[PDB]
């Protein structure tokens, strides 16, 4: 299981560049504060609903404790 | 002859490709070798059936000991 046995492949090309001859933040705050946001977006309309349920829980036992004792 | 015109002028005698050979010695080689070929950036080409062929930060990395 080495590189020079894993599949075969046909007609298909790639252009590399060096990394002394280019830069490491091309754009730093142009395209990372967009992307998270996107990123976010699509996903925080599954994730939330579940962690608001806990909380109405939360609220709703610590206040029944608390007055069975003091009235 | 005609060659020699069009990126020299004044085609070189024999007697002087011969004269220019008699000065190289063992140290004048390992200084144009340093000069060209220590450090720097390659540019590579391949035609298949190429998998092994080793990644480009591996073919940099070739070019210094870590020595000397
Ligand atoms: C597998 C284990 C790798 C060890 C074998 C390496 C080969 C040894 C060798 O002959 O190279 C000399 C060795 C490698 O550097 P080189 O000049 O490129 O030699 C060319 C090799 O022949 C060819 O270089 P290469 O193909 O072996 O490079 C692949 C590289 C890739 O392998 C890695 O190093 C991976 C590192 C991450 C994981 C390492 C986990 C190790 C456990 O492995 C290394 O060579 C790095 C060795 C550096 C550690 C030794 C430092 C000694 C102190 O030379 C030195 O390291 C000199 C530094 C110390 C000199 C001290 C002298 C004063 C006393
Ligand atoms: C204290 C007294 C003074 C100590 C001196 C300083 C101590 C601090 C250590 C500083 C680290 C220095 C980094 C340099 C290491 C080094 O030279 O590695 C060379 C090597 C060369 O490979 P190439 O990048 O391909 O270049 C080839 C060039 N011809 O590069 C690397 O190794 C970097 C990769 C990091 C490897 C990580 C090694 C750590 C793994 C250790 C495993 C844990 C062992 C502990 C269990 C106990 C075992 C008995």
């Amino acid at each position: 299981r080495e590189f020079g046995h894993l599949t075969r492949m046909r007609h298909v090309i790639t252009y590399s560049l060096s990394p002394f001859e280019q830069r490491a933040f091309p754009h730093y705050f142009t395209k990372g504060i967009p992307n998270v946001l996107r990123r976010t977006r699509a996903c925080i309309l599954r994730v939330a609903p579940p962690f608001v349920v806990f909380y109405l829980v939360y609220t709703w036992g610590t206040q029944e404790f608390e007055k069975s004792k003091r009235k | 002859i005609g060659r020699s015109l069009l990126t020299y002028g004044r085609r070189i005698p024999l007697a002087e490709w011969e004269s220019r050979i008699a000065e190289v010695d063992a140290s004048v080689v390992r200084e144009v070798c340093s000069k060209y070929f220590y450090d720097q950036c390659p540019a590579v080409a391949g035609l298949g059936p190429i998998e092994q062929l080793p990644d480009y930060n591996r073919i940099r990395s070739g070019m210094f000991w870590l020595r000397f």
